[PDB]
């Protein structure tokens, strides 16, 4: 929003800024029935026992789906892979 | 420092809306001068000098 | 000491100016771009560059797949750059013009 | 010398700003972050060198 000022200009800037972070514990595959997932829109996130998919600013975690992924590979080359099952 | 690890990451769960401000100049002030009035005035010889 | 000219010393020292560098570049590897808006979130460095060639328009499988071979490229072209630099001789004219 | 006015004022804060102003140039361009990060002691990235 602007503003004027004697021999100048004012502008009023309007941010968005994080807080109240958590850690976690994130794989960069999901690895199921011999095939690869990657996430079409977010990061795979684990609380500890499951395992889900959130977007990257804020944390809404979702159940893994064969709607928000795509296989694109095989399961004997990405480095790191974490399998486990994946809903229809 | 934060504690990185090739099997952790972070993610927020709440956000925040903050407003600043920045100030910038645009003009200044505008001048004319006279020189024959600002060097000799009203005296003739002057001005022809 | 010349004849009433005097040189003055900078504020900054250059061990505060590399502390700044090296701040910088420790919280860009372990952090990415998220302490530049906020508080620094951690993040593994291949999953970073993922999302970078995401922003580019190519998707996380061509990294992951292609992990070694991006790396040894990087390292050769961050090797080839002191060899590049000390072999021309006015690579630095800009900074050699102002004193 | 005193008879030919004030050039020396003038000098001088021309001079002074110019000084002033080599400051903040470089206060501007190297300070941008508030915190003084650390690398973690084991420097292993995935295959980076860095
Ligand atoms: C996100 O942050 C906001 C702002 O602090 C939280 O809202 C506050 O919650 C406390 C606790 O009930 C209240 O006492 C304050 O009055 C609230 N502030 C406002 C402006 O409403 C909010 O609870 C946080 N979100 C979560 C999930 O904790
Ligand atoms: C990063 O590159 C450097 C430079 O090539 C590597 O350090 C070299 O290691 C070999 C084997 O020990 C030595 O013979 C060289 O003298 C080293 N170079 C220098 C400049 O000292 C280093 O190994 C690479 N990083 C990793 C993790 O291997
Ligand atoms: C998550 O755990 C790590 C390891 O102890 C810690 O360094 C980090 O501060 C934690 N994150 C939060 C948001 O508490
Ligand atoms: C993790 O999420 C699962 C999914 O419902 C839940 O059953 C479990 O209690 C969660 N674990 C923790 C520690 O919150
Ligand atoms: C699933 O992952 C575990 C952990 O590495 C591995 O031992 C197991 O062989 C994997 N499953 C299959 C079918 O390979
Ligand atoms: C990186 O991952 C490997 C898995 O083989 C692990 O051994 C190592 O401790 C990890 N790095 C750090 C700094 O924990």
């Amino acid at each position: 929003f602007p503003q004027s000022a004697p021999h100048g200009v004012v502008f009023l800037h309007v941010t968005y800024v994080p807080a109240q972070e958590k850690n976690f514990t994130t794989a960069p595959a999901i690895c199921h029935d011999g095939k690869a997932h990657f996430p079409r829109e977010g990061v795979f996130v684990s609380n500890g026992t499951h395992w889900f998919v959130t977007q990257r600013n804020f944390y809404e975690p979702q159940i893994i789906t064969t709607d928000n992924t795509f296989v694109s590979g095989n399961c004997d080359v990405v480095i790191g892979i974490v399998n486990n099952t994946v809903y229809d | 420092s934060v504690a990185y690890s090739n099997n952790s990451i972070a993610i927020p769960t709440n956000f925040t809306i903050s407003v600043t401000t920045e100030i910038l100049p645009v003009s200044m002030t505008k001048t004319s001068v006279d020189c024959t009035m600002y060097i000799c005035g009203d005296s003739t010889e002057c001005s022809n000098l | 000491k010349f004849n009433g000219l005097t040189v003055l010393p900078p504020l900054l020292t250059d061990e505060m100016i590399a502390q700044y560098t090296s701040a910088l570049l420790a919280g860009t590897i372990t952090s990415g771009w998220t302490f530049g808006a906020g508080p620094a979130l951690q993040i593994p460095f291949p999953m970073q560059m993922a999302y970078r060639f995401n922003g580019i328009g190519v998707t996380q499988n061509v990294l992951y797949e292609n992990q070694k071979l991006i790396a040894n490229q990087f390292n050769s072209a961050i090797g080839k750059i002191q060899d590049s630099l000390s072999s021309t001789p006015s690579a630095l004219g800009k900074l050699q013009d102002v004193v | 010398l005193l008879q030919y006015g004030s050039f020396c004022t003038q000098l001088k804060r021309a001079l002074t700003g110019i000084a002033v102003e080599q400051d903040k140039n470089t206060q501007e361009v190297f300070a941008q972050v508030k915190q003084i990060y650390k690398t973690p002691p084991i420097k292993y990235f995935g295959g980076f060198n860095f």
